[PDB]
């Protein structure tokens, strides 16, 4: 997002700059956010497809480029999805690995559950197993949003830590969140699933 | 000088029609009462908060209810405030009203049509024009990124179309709320 601007060639000043001050002080680790907005595949498209393609352009020849090399220094890059980019970017000798970052496991969660809370105050009845198979399907710093819940829903309780039995209630309505229905809208619901649970 | 609102005098019942808001914003005033708590529970708070929505709605209405519930130094002005037609003199009022924040710590600053600070800056016209705003923009982009989270000094932004925003404002830990 630091390399987009829509004056006339300061992209690849950018990248230039960027990619002397890290051979100079080589070896180095160059990472860079927000890729998945930059690099995307070449077009004739709109106007921006003046610049915003040359910016990419200079990128295409700092990491394999002339010169054969600078040191060997390490690029990584953060994107969501890697058939975004374009075929010049992503190829082999200019990014040779390429590892994925999925969502908590279930030893993922079972031991993010309890890292989380080294740093927070929290009680001894506690089973990691339980919410590790009970809010699978979250990302990590959900795992860290229901914790910051909790802990905020203990603060509004006047204790200061909390037990399982409210930490579940923070997850779940993590998950279906927390309007008035009135007495006449109800009955109809209780109706309806009591028969399609009758009927399953 | 910023008018120096010590005393608002406004409370929750200077608000109405705004229910879900309500228990928001319950958040920020405890913040601003208990600084010295929140930074206990190892959470950080946001450090800007913008109101976008509908013009009419009451987002001073709001923001002035939100520093007198907290009883905090109150700092409301424009956003063309720092946009007036002499080079740098913009970046001295900005300076200026920070500065007085971290002096007055815990406060509030609040810029209502704050967008015309942040005016995504389109290239269709005068380039003068452009470093001045986009120099009261840099100038509140140093102020505040290198502000500390617990000084007390709570971010209120106001705007009524979010459409014209600037990237640079969206990121986080400077409007770490909306």
């Amino acid at each position: 997002a630091e390399f987009i601007e829509m004056y006339m060639g300061l992209g690849a000043a950018r990248v230039r700059d960027l990619f002397n001050t890290a051979r100079s002080v080589a070896p180095c680790i160059i990472f860079i956010d927000e890729l998945d907005a930059v690099g995307r595949q070449r077009q004739g498209g709109g106007r921006s497809n003046d610049e915003r393609d040359n910016t990419v352009n200079q990128l295409l020849t700092e990491m394999d480029g002339f010169e054969a090399e600078q040191q060997g220094i390490v690029v990584m890059g953060a994107t969501n999805r890697k058939d975004v980019l374009d075929a010049a970017l992503t190829r082999p000798g200019r990014f040779d690995r390429s590892i994925e970052v999925r969502r908590p496991d279930f030893q993922g969660r079972l031991e993010a559950v309890k890292v989380h809370l080294r740093d927070k105050p929290v009680a001894a009845e506690i089973d990691y197993v339980s919410l590790a198979s009970l809010m699978g399907g979250m990302s990590g710093a959900q795992i860290a949003g229901v914790a910051n819940t909790a802990c905020f829903l203990a603060s509004r309780d006047g204790r200061s830590e909390v037990n399982q039995t409210d930490l579940t209630l923070a997850v779940e309505q993590a998950k279906y969140g927390r309007r008035f229905v009135g007495a006449g809208r109800k009955k109809r619901f209780a109706v309806m699933e009591a028969s399609i649970a009758l009927a399953a | 000088e910023a008018r120096k609102e010590g005393l608002t005098g406004v409370e929750f019942r200077d608000v109405a029609g705004l229910g879900p808001i309500l228990n928001e914003v319950v958040e920020v005033v405890e913040f601003l009462k208990d600084p010295g708590t929140f930074s206990k529970l190892g959470a950080r708070p946001p450090k800007g908060i913008l109101l976008e929505g509908d013009p009419g709605t009451g987002k001073t209405l709001l923001a002035k209810a939100l520093a007198g519930e907290a009883m905090v130094p109150f700092y409301q002005m424009s956003g063309t405030e720092f946009t007036e037609g002499i080079v740098g003199l913009g970046a001295a009022r900005v300076r200026d009203l920070f500065k007085r924040a971290r002096a007055t710590a815990p406060c509030v600053i609040f810029v209502d049509e704050i967008d015309a600070l942040g005016l995504r800056r389109a290239e269709n016209d005068s380039a003068k024009t452009n470093e001045e705003r986009e120099q009261t923009l840099n100038q509140l982009l140093t102020e505040m990124d290198g502000f500390t989270p617990d000084t007390g000094v709570v971010f209120l932004g106001a705007t009524n179309r979010a459409d014209l925003l600037d990237p640079a404002l969206m990121r986080p830990g400077r409007f770490d709320r909306k």
